[PDB]
DNA sequence: GTCTTTGTCATGCTAATGATT
DNA sequence: AATCATTAGCATGACAAAGAC
């Protein structure tokens, strides 16, 4: 019932990354995975990004569409 | 007056509002926005300045100075230590020689100008 | 709820600038 | 050329995914 926030570029690419180096690497903790995305997605091309970054602005505007009235709203310590 | 004040916001909330739906479709970041009125009339504006126009947090004034700016960008895109040193100074001499302020600016590796500053953003701390 | 990452947006404090002397 | 109110940004932190712990 409560509106997440949009998925930005790396957090999309991370999905399909994050599954896969978890079926390499079966053991291996998901903070761990995070690093080691963390390190493969600043290599990646501007070239390589680009469909990442277009994902995450198509899901920004539906946000939109879907959540007119949506403000971001973070919990204060 | 109360007339042309209830005006002027009405027509902010309204401006602001497809401000950020139009960023939005055209996939831009707050960021963006404030580095892209830099490119296109050299005068950036930081992600925090554009938080602040969309959310109506800005004042009136300050909304009424950045919309024309904005509106260009809408058109376009549609086609310590220091302090600790500082303080000891303001404890002694709340208004400074200009003397001392030389000194100290170049004893601490600063220019006047961010000293007397200091001294005056300080003085205006007292309430 | 916590590890963990990048990117995006929100905010608290204060440096810097504008307005008016 | 010098106060006081106001404008503005830097640093910071939340939160989006995943699921083992």
């Amino acid at each position: 019932d409560r509106v997440k926030r949009p998925m930005n570029a790396f957090m999309v690419w991370s999905r399909g990354q994050r599954r896969k180096m978890a079926q390499e690497n079966p053991k291996m903790h998901n903070s761990e995975i995070s690093k080691r995305l963390g390190a493969e997605w600043k290599l990646l091309s501007e070239t390589e990004k680009r469909p990442f970054i277009d994902e995450a602005k198509r899901l920004r505007a539906l946000h939109m569409k879907e959540h007119p009235d949506y403000k971001y709203r973070p919990r204060r310590k | 007056g109360a007339m042309d004040m209830k005006a002027l916001q009405k027509e902010l909330e309204q401006f602001a509002k497809l401000l950020k739906q139009k960023r939005i479709t055209l996939g831009y970041t707050q960021a963006d926005v404030g580095l892209t009125l830099g490119v296109l009339f050299g005068k950036v504006f930081s992600q925090t300045t554009i938080s602040r126009f969309e959310a109506l947090q800005l004042s009136l004034k300050n909304m009424s100075k950045l919309r024309p700016l904005l509106e260009k960008w809408v058109e376009e895109a549609d086609n310590n230590r220091v302090r600790w040193s500082l303080e000891t100074m303001f404890l002694k001499s709340p208004k400074p020689s200009l003397q001392q302020i030389t000194h100290i600016a170049n004893q601490l590796g600063l220019e006047k100008d961010v000293v007397r500053v200091w001294f005056s953003n300080r003085r205006q701390k007292g309430k």
